[PDB]
RNA sequence: GUGGUGGAGAGGUA
DNA sequence: GTGGTGGAGTACCTCGTTGTGGTA
DNA sequence: TACCACAACGAGGTACCTCTCCACCAC
């Protein structure tokens, strides 16, 4: 409903949902998890899991 | 404070319950952390079980210190402690102040001591009704007993004041 | 007894403890060294800014951060069963809040280190 | 003591016998005002005192009367644990 | 039910009648009134058993029971205030359904 | 790491053809920020690896 | 030895971090009743855990050197009673 | 409380090892009672002061209260009454719980890292129940079959 | 935020495990003499 | 005369 | 900050009972 | 009308340890 003159592309789009989704995926997903560091082999096998 | 410590020990012995840990009242106190003039900042004393054990240790130490004066210890128990301790203190006070009192007289003396100890009956008229003694005799006995008890308690408290400070 | 004597299996453990400056509606908090009802030796362990000097051996229960409530004290103490040596302190402040002398000094040696590294690289 | 635990249906009459109030306010303690609201989910008129032996306006701070209900402070002064029963 | 139970020799129907008699006998002996089954009022859990706890930083954590209570109280208040003004019957029955 | 995209707002007059050509082109807002996985195979979230 | 308990059920918290006490799981109580030991079972069930008016008093007894352990009535059960009553189910004891 | 196990071969069957700190933590009210009784404690604040500093005095009373007080032990998966047994503790310097090697079969507990949960009975009734019914010596044969289990 | 360093000396009770699935909990730490020693006098460190 | 923990997710030990 | 609140995305065990509408 | 396929409810091991992370809107 907003006219081409009535609006600008930058104000048309709210980027909050994309950032929110990226954040929750990267901070809450079952796969996302604190990388163990007790032993350098542990990181290697964690990334290779 | 020694008097405050004795009062707290007696109060903890009587109200031994220790109370359940509270509830969203905690939230109110947490919304008092914000709030403003809450002025309810938890003094942060000893733990509940820790405080109760402290009261028990105080009671035991008082019993040990006041052991050399059984009458003074009994008077302290009657004035402050409750339950079986209050019963024993009242019995000893009756045996001391009114040794050869008759069973009716002994009951009247126990009632008068209870009235002195904020225990029932709370009226001299009730005491006479449950005993049958004249108001003048009851008043004289109560006046004598109050003075004797005050003197003995003062002696015991004076004896304990230095020991209580040595206990802190 | 050789291995413990030779420390073949001794290991190093690092754990952190953090504190923040909250703004009680009652009244905002501050990071101060003037703490009531504290033994002076604990304050001597602490600095004038309310923070342990870096490189101080800490037994259990020792106060670490100087925090004041209304006016009670929200000072941080090391948990029981924890005893070691403090090796590093970090302080971060929100925009619009002052930088404490600790942060000033820290930024000082950091700036010195950067300057010397780049000067040597030029050299 | 006691014995012979029972099971039965709830009669609305004996339900009201159980109840100490009729909660009408869905909202609970005020975050802004650190207090529960009349007829709320935590109303002192119904459930009891926040701090032991206190009344709403603090009119009766005394511990002497443990069962009375103050005039401005309608919720009866009593023991704090009563919020569980 | 007692009269009808032996009239039919079919197994399933006599089983149903037996269950009906069992329920009726249990209700009569128990002194339980079936009308209590559909509740007019319901109790509320004491607050301590459904506590909400706040956390450092002004965060509060509330139990599920509190949310459920808030929901049902909200819907009951909706019902009463739309009812006293004689709301349209479709709307009122819809609100009854959401309260159920 | 930040992220931005280039977009174009193309209105039309619904004349079944190139009508009301108002092509508003501008680079979009910072559509979130990608966490930029580290050289060692992991990435940091809020100071946690 | 003793410490804070959960507000709902006055039972030790479960974390070494929270200075908690281990849970005497349902298998442990089975093992206890396999022995004839019932006084210890009742003790650990009631006065060692979930008795507001029992824990304080047995503390008093222990520091006094007495081990009498008045039984008491667990508050977790009364919690169950309260919630069942809130389920519209009449619950009572025949005294 | 709980900790990992450690084989104590110098242990008699009825006795088990115990770390000092677990002992003083668990029996803390007993320590308080004894300290107030014998007189080196007048206030409980002083008692807490000595227990936190661990004067050589507190070890004496700690050993005394431990001396004849049976202690209660159980493993995580308790599959039969032998999974939980009573012992007469012996103070040791360490953080692990010394265990009698013969009893490991009943507990089905190897020393590959198993943690062993400890409890203490308070009432004389409970201590007598432990010593007369749950002591490791009492239960030698399997309840499943008369075959010995120690 | 502050940091602390802890020197965890190995003590009885700590879990030790080799490379072939051979776990273990260090039982005691007996002095050097009590260890079995070779005829050359070299003592062993670990007695599996 | 006063004493301070819900749920989810992931991993690990026996 | 203080009232006020409804669906596009998801469906990926394994028996073991138990009750039910369909057919012989 | 007594079998019977089909759908839904209801169970599915104890105990302990570590970490992070927590309703939206909205004049
Ligand atoms: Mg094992």
């Amino acid at each position: 409903m907003a006219e081409s003159e009535g609006l600008m592309p930058q104000d048309l789009i709210n980027a909050k949902p994309v950032a929110a989704a990226i954040k929750e995926f990267f901070g809450s997903s079952q796969l996302s998890q604190f990388m163990d560091q007790n032993n350098p082999l542990s990181e290697i096998t964690h990334k290779r899991r | 404070s020694t008097e405050q410590a004795l009062a707290v020990a007696y109060w903890m012995f009587e109200q031994q319950p220790g109370p359940r840990s509270s509830t969203a009242m905690v939230i109110d106190s947490l919304r008092e952390r914000f709030d403003r003039r809450f002025i309810e900042r938890l003094p942060s004393g000893l733990s509940p079980h820790e405080w109760q054990a402290q009261a028990v240790m105080t009671v035991r130490f008082a019993q040990r210190q006041l052991a050399a004066h059984p009458l003074e210890l009994a008077v302290v128990r009657a004035e402050f402690a409750r339950g079986r301790d209050f019963v024993l203190g009242l019995a000893a006070l009756r045996d001391w102040l009114k040794p050869a009192a008759g069973p009716i007289e002994q009951r009247a003396a126990l009632a008068l001591l209870m009235r002195m100890f904020r225990r029932p009956p709370s009226s001299i008229r009730e005491i006479e009704r449950l005993s049958g003694l004249s108001k003048s005799t009851l008043h004289r006995w109560d006046k004598e007993w109050r003075e004797r008890v005050a003197a003995l308690l003062r002696q015991a408290l004076l004896r304990l004041e230095e020991p209580m400070a040595q206990v802190g | 007894e050789r291995v413990v004597q030779e420390d073949r299996f001794t290991t190093i453990h690092i754990q952190e403890l953090t504190c923040v400056a909250r703004d009680t509606k009652l009244g905002p908090e501050e990071i101060t060294a003037d703490i009531p009802n504290v033994g002076e030796a604990a304050l001597n362990k602490l600095d004038e800014a309310g923070i342990v000097y870096v490189g101080a051996e800490v037994q259990a229960g020792d106060i670490l951060v100087g925090k004041v409530t209304p006016v009670k004290d929200t000072s941080l103490r090391v948990p029981t069963g924890t005893k070691g040596t403090v090796i590093d302190v970090q302080v971060f402040t929100r925009d619009g809040v002052e930088r404490d002398s600790r942060a000033l000094s820290i930024e000082k040696m950091q700036l010195d280190q950067i300057r010397k590294d780049l000067n040597e690289e030029f050299r | 003591e006691f014995d012979a635990i029972r099971i039965g249906l709830a009669s609305p009459e004996m339900i009201r016998s159980w109840s100490f109030g009729e909660v009408k306010k869905p909202e609970t303690i005020n975050y802004r005002t650190f207090k529960p609201e009349r007829d709320g989910l935590f109303c002192a008129k119904i459930f009891g005192p926040v701090k032991d032996y206190e009344c709403l306006c603090g009119k009766y701070k005394r511990l002497k009367h443990r069962g009375v209900i103050c005039e401005k402070c309608g919720v009866e002064v009593a023991l704090a644990k009563v919020r569980r029963e | 039910l007692r009269e009808e139970i032996p009239q039919t020799n079919s197994e399933t129907k006599i089983k149903k009648l037996s269950k009906r008699l069992k329920l009726m006998e249990a209700f009569q002996g128990s002194g339980n009134k079936p009308e209590w089954m559909v509740l007019t009022v319901l109790p509320v859990l004491p607050p301590d058993l459904r506590p909400l706890v706040p956390l450092d930083g002004g965060r509060f954590a509330t139990s599920d029971l509190n949310d459920l209570y808030r929901r049902v109280i909200n819907r009951n208040n909706r019902l009463k205030r739309l009812l006293d003004l004689a709301a349209p019957d479709i709307i009122v029955r819809n609100e009854k359904r959401m309260l159920q | 790491v930040p992220l931005r995209v280039k977009v174009r707002l193309i209105i039309f007059d619904r004349e079944s053809s190139n009508k009301a050509i108002k092509d508003i082109k501008e680079q979009e807002v910072y559509m979130g920020e990608i966490p930029l996985m580290t050289e060692n195979g992991t990435f940091i979230i809020n100071g946690t690896e | 030895s003793t410490g804070s308990y959960s507000l709902v059920t006055q039972q030790p918290l479960g974390g070494k971090a929270q200075f908690g006490g281990q849970r005497f799981g349902e298998m442990e109580v089975w093992a206890l009743e396999a022995y004839g030991a019932a006084y210890t079972l009742q003790e650990m069930l009631t006065v060692k855990s979930d008795d507001v008016n029992g824990r304080t008093k047995m503390y008093k007894n222990i520091v006094d050197g007495d081990h009498r352990m008045e039984a008491g009535m667990p508050e977790s059960f009364n919690v169950l009673i309260k919630e069942i009553r809130s389920l519209g189910i009449d619950i009572e004891l025949e005294t | 409380g709980r900790s990992v196990i450690t084989v104590g071969p110098t242990l008699r069957l009825h006795q088990c090892g115990l770390p000092k700190k677990m002992a003083l933590e668990l029996f803390k009210p007993f320590i308080f009672g004894k300290l107030e009784g014998r007189g080196m404690a007048t206030t409980i604040k002083a008692a807490k002061k000595m227990v936190e500093r661990e004067l050589p005095e507190v070890w004496d009373v700690l050993a005394e209260v431990i001396r004849e007080h049976p202690v209660l032990l159980n493993r995580a998966p308790t599959l039969h009454r032998l999974g939980i047994q009573a012992f007469e503790p012996v103070l040791i310097e360490g953080k692990a719980i010394q265990l009698h090697p013969l009893v490991c079969a009943a507990y089905n507990a190897d020393f590959d890292g198993d943690q062993m949960a400890v409890h203490v009975p308070l009432t004389l009734e409970a201590q007598l129940e432990a010593r007369a019914l749950m002591m490791s010596t009492n239960n030698i044969l399997s309840p499943a079959n008369g075959e010995p289990i120690i | 935020k502050v940091y602390l360093a802890i020197k965890r000396r190995i003590q009885p009770g700590d879990k030790m495990a080799g490379r072939h699935g051979n776990k273990g909990v260090v039982s005691v730490i007996m002095p050097v003499e009590d260890m079995p020693h070779d005829a050359n006098g070299t003592p062993v460190d670990i007695v599996l």
